[PDB]
């Protein structure tokens, strides 16, 4: 039982940048190991016993630390070098594995395409009504979707969901999905998705009033 | 009792065992010390019943050494109770030793023994880790009784006290 | 060479169990420790417990001592996992991991691909395709988006084309989210010239496995 | 000395401590024994410091129990001596632990704590083998010196002894 | 520091004879390993762990045992499992080996054919004089050559040497050696070997004098 | 695949070192321990010490920690042994050997051919080959023997065949003896029906590559 911290959760880099995450045991450890993990796969073992690197790990990574302070450290990040790290301890029963370090390629900041879908009449005569705001392409990862209906805010009934990195243009797209009953959808009028981004001078928004097609 | 003589020489012996006990479970032994041990309690409760060892030499000044001493004994009871089920139920008590003791010990742990990894149950490292365990549990057990011993005596002593005065 | 198989998801429902397995190929299954590991997004990786398949031993999380069963068969080089009176909160990737001892500390060298449980009380329904038919609406800098919302299906793998392929360029098709009714529901999209959607009928192709669903929708501003 | 009280007392103490750090020194830790154990030293030797205890009681018996309570104390005074030299210069003097306490230790020894293979000197397993010797290191050293309290009180007893007979 | 016995030291079996050998620690010890080495070979690892079979070797061995005591034996001795076999323990630092026990491949009793050779002239014109007796093709391993000069027994100007098992006969062959300066040889006349061997119902002896040819 | 390369022999003066060397191949080699094991035929198996190439710990057997001394290239990936102050009881075969961890327990997995190292001050005189000429004395039973010594030459491996290597049933060639003068000896005897030793000129071929010397010698009943 020790818990494995790792910083930071996000590391954002741009290619050819040299970059270091760090792993904090909260009890002294002899070794930490690393794993690489890209989403559908298994985590591949990357580092072992500290330093060494595991078969095929590019001799572009290394790993140092003692004790309670650990790292890994990639002299230039590739873009496949993008993947969630985490740390990983032997030293005590149960063995532990830090939170993870996502590395993220850092690009030039790019305004999200905003995009707006009325509920449709298919949906409709299905007594269920969704509305979908959609950004595309854009970058830092944070953003967030407003909803307002008459100019009343939403809150809880929209789900949020978000590619993975783009692995050519190291965007993201996200849509957001408002939902609704059928008759909830035909009470008010004015539907609108409002989009803060610091890719955006300000809030920005794309709406659409019932009826008008 | 009457044998102030006898009875301050057994609490001098007893002050003295408390802390050769302490130094010896001061001895490296990975991240976690006993509650005793991070409560230096057989330090400060060792010498307590050396200083109650004042009744050797024959005022109210020895009753508050007394009670001092009767609540030094009570303490270290409650301690070493405390820690042999901290060993031996769950480690409910997670005191950190002093980080100069875990220099010498900084990735050994005897409040847990069982491996990670089943093959290493027959291995003599498992077997070195229930050594100290035991030992451990061992020597906060000789501490317990000697400071029982002391709990005995004391209220023993301070009966006589405010039935005296 | 050396390569742990498990089957790559379960389907069971709540209160059930399940025991998944990882066959073990191409090193002596008796003379090393099968380790299996918990993922969730919201936890990271928990060590459940191993066994050792030469005798039998087994070590356990506390966390997990009695809704794990850990087992192994000698003789078809198998570990298994057996757990009890499953929940929402035993859905999981689970890997089974083999770990040797090596550079002077334990190493999970070998990890199999993970098996994918989830508990759910649902039925394979399949996905109720509607379309995202495109306007000024989804028109901005001159490019419009279009899509479809292969709603309220379950198990979660659908695959989502469009023109039967032959449209690949700009398209985004995002993660399922499950939804408070039990179903998985996705959406996927495509930026294209706004002008196209006059004459290009683009066309989204779903299709759903284990309900076995083909679906195709059109998708242009000839409806709302 | 007169104070044939206080000093009975401090025997009886020192008997107990003797018993306590020798039923301690028995934990289960391996192969070899230190010689302590082996001669059943701290069961003996503690049991002759309680029996001259009898000097709190108050013949020439007296004399004779103090004399084999001094010959306790200063065999138990070298054999303490001897299995700290035997821990920490060179193992010179195998005393095979009791079988029935080896039954639970069979395959580790403390008398050596070095790895064959040197990767495993940082290794967990190699940190629990030095505890366990520094632990008997450290029950021995504390075991010598009230060993050699006692043969400074019996001989300060035997000394008034012959010289009052 | 533990002291590894191995009984028997020498192991003779028959074909298709099942046999066990013994290793026997003086202290128990957590596993015990086999080791087959063959002359001229190093050892090579034949059970780890007590009774794992290493890899490539028949299932015809195996190993148990615990604590102090431990064997290996074999379901059917093959010709081809003559070798000596040394158990190894890890449990204390220096890790020991036992002495070994030599397996033999036991076969039907022969008498040896002995022989003697005198100093040839060409030894005699280099001033030294060896004289070779020979017994060849005899079985059990056990022999002793017995010299005698003149009827004089000698002793320590002798030295015996032995072939390995005969991969095909499974017999012995022996040479033993007297060696004598020219003017040794040229005083006595009467040179004999002696021999005695399970194989024969009696001391036999081949011998010559000197000066016949 | 994995492989321990070790120079098969050494010959060093008394007093004098040696450093033998073993070249790891196919294996991580800074991932495992290296150690060294002595042989001799009247000591068994010797364990010397051993290496962790990772960092370069050594641990030595006491009655060898200032006889050896153990180093490690990473580079090359080779480990070497150093022996000082060299004496007859140092002439042994010398493995390197790998352990690994593995079935619960330490093992010497894969081991190197081993350097037999021979301690002479003795210097490479070839061989004396001297026939051992078959007689009555040498007949028996019909048979006769007949045989070469090849004496008085040093290091150890003379190379013996009969008639050219035509000449192989019935011969044995026997072990070297180290005699009193530090030098070898050897005898090969071949064993014929006796009647053949009329006609048939038996040649004994001697080579010693270590003195590069060749001699072959007639064996025959022609001289006493």
């Amino acid at each position: 039982q020790i818990v494995l911290s790792q910083s930071p959760a996000i590391l954002s880099a741009s290619p050819g940048e040299k970059v270091t995450m760090t792993c904090r045991a909260s009890s002294s450890v002899s070794y930490i190991h690393w794993f690489q993990q890209k989403p559908g796969s298994s985590p591949k073992p990357w580092i072992y016993a500290t330093s060494n690197l595991a078969s095929g790990v590019p001799v572009r990574f290394s790993g140092s630390g003692s004790g309670t302070s650990y790292s890994l450290t990639i002299s230039r990040v590739e873009a496949e070098d993008a993947a969630t790290y985490y740390c990983q301890q032997w030293t005590s029963n149960p063995p532990t594995f830090g939170g993870g370090t996502k590395l993220e390629i850092k690009r030039t900041v790019a305004a999200p395409s905003v995009f707006i879908f009325p509920p449709s009449d298919e949906q409709l005569k299905s007594g269920t009504a969704s509305v979908v705001c959609l950004l595309n392409n854009f970058y830092p990862r944070e953003a967030k979707v407003q909803w307002k209906v008459d100019n009343a805010l939403q809150s809880g009934n929209s789900q949020e969901s978000v590619t993975e990195q783009d692995s050519k243009d190291s965007t993201y797209s996200l849509s957001s999905t408002l939902t609704l009953s059928k008759a909830d959808y035909e009470k008010h009028k004015v539907y609108a998705c409002e989009v803060t981004h610091q890719g955006l001078s300000s809030p920005v928004t794309k709406s659409f009033n019932r009826g008008e097609c | 009792m009457r044998e102030s003589k006898t009875l301050g020489a057994v609490q001098i012996m007893n002050g003295l065992f408390h802390i050769a006990l302490g130094g010896l479970l001061m001895i490296p032994a990975g991240i976690y010390a006993p509650i005793c041990v991070t409560v230096w309690y057989p330090l400060w409760g060792g010498i307590m019943y050396i200083i109650s060892g004042s009744l050797l030499a024959a005022v109210k000044g020895k009753m508050i050494m007394n009670s001092l001493s009767l609540f030094a004994a009570i303490s270290g009871m409650i301690l070493s109770i405390m820690d042999i089920l901290n060993i031996k139920i769950s480690h409910f008590l997670k005191m950190e030793s002093l980080n100069f003791i875990r220099a010498h010990t900084p990735y050994i742990n005897i409040y847990n023994c069982e491996p990670a990894n089943p093959s290493e149950k027959n291995s003599p490292s498992t077997q070195y880790c229930y050594s100290i365990q035991s030992l451990f549990l061992g020597i906060l057990s000789v501490m317990l009784i000697f400071a029982f011993f002391q709990e005995l005596v004391i209220a023993g002593i301070v009966e006589n006290e405010w039935k005296r005065t | 060479q050396v390569q742990l198989q498990q089957p790559g998801a379960e389907l069971v429902k709540p209160g059930a169990s399940v025991k998944m397995s990882c066959k073990a190929s191409g090193y002596t299954f008796t003379s090393y420790n099968m380790h299996w590991v918990k993922q969730t997004p919201g936890r990271g990786l928990e060590w459940i417990g191993a066994i050792y398949p030469g005798n039998g031993d087994t070590s356990y999380n506390q966390k997990f001592k009695g809704k794990a069963t850990l087992t192994a068969d000698k003789s078809s080089s198998t570990a298994y996992m057996q757990l009890s009176s499953l929940t929402s909160e035993d859905s999981a990737v689970y890997y089974c991991a083999r770990s040797t001892y090596y550079g002077g500390d334990w190493y999970f060298n070998v990890w199999g691909a993970g098996t994918t449980v989830t508990v759910s009380a649902a039925s394979t329904k399949g996905p109720s395709v509607f379309p995202l038919a495109p306007s000024s609406k989804s028109t901005s800098g001159g490019t419009a988006a279009l899509g479809c919302l292969v709603k309220d299906y379950f198990p979660e793998p659908v695959t989502v084309s469009w023109n039967s392929g032959a449209l690949t360029s700009g398209v985004h098709t995002f993660p399922a989210v499950l939804q408070s009714s039990g179903l998985y529901s996705l959406s996927s999209v495509v930026t294209v010239p706004s002008s196209s959607l006059g004459t290009q009928t683009y066309i989204c192709n779903v299709n759903h496995k284990p309900s076995n669903t083909k679906v195709d929708k059109k998708v242009e501003p000839k409806s709302c």
